[PDB]
C-alpha cells in the first residue's frame, strides 16, 4: 500500500481490507471536521434519568427549526456538568460514555413528557448480548423524535 | 531467572512495508 496504492484508480485499493477504508475515512473526516465552526455545548450530570433527559432537551433545543437545514458537522463538541468544571475531548469521550451506558440498560426510560411543543426501553436484545435494535410500541411522535436524538 | 529479555514498546519502525500482512500468510513474507 506504500507504492501500488498510489497509482490512480488501483485495483489493490478497491479491493483492500479495512486499513485502506479506515484510513480514507480518517482522511476525509479530517477534511470535513477541521471545515466548521459551531459547536454542541449542551448540559448534563452523571446521573442516569436527568443526564437524558438534559441531553434531549440540548438537543432538541440547539435543531429546533422549520424542518432540517442541510447535513450539519461541528468541529467540536463540548459538554458541561454541574458542580464540574472542564471542558474538552474528555468530556466528550466521557457523556458519549455516559449516554450510551444510559441508554444500553434494560430499564424503563426516563418519563420524558416535556418534549412536545410508552416508556418501555428502546433498546433490546433479540439476539446476543451487547447488541441492540429498536423497540416501537404505540408509534408515538415522542419516541420518534428521541430516535432522531440517538441517530 | 532470564539473562536476555524482550522489548514490548512503539515506535522504532525503520522502513516497515511487510509486516501489514494478515497473519495467516506470514509464512509466504520476509522482512
Amino acid at each position: 500500500m506504500e507504492d501500488v496504492g498510489a497509482e490512480p484508480g488501483s485495483i489493490l485499493t478497491e479491493l483492500g481490507g479495512f486499513e485502506v477504508k479506515e484510513s480514507k475515512f480518517r482522511r476525509e473526516m479530517e477534511k470535513l471536521r477541521n471545515q466548521q465552526s459551531r459547536d454542541l455545548s449542551l448540559e448534563v450530570d452523571r446521573d442516569r434519568d436527568l443526564l437524558i433527559q438534559q441531553t434531549m432537551r440540548q438537543l432538541n433545543n440547539h435543531f429546533g427549526r422549520r424542518c432540517a437545514t442541510t447535513p450539519m458537522a461541528v468541529h467540536r463538541v463540548k459538554v458541561t456538568f454541574k458542580d464540574e468544571p472542564g471542558e474538552g475531548s474528555g468530556v466528550a469521550r466521557s457523556f458519549y460514555t455516559a449516554i450510551a451506558q444510559a441508554f444500553l440498560s434494560n430499564e424503563k426510560l426516563p418519563n420524558l413528557e416535556c418534549i412536545q411543543n410508552d416508556n418501555a426501553p428502546l433498546f433490546y436484545q433479540p439476539g446476543k448480548r451487547g447488541f441492540y435494535t429498536p423497540r416501537p410500541g404505540k408509534n408515538t411522535e415522542a419516541r420518534l423524535n428521541c430516535f432522531r436524538n440517538i441517530g | 531467572m532470564l539473562d536476555e529479555p524482550l522489548e514490548r514498546t512503539t515506535n522504532s519502525s525503520h522502513a516497515n512495508g511487510a509486516a501489514q500482512a494478515p497473519r495467516s500468510m506470514q509464512w509466504a513474507v520476509r522482512n
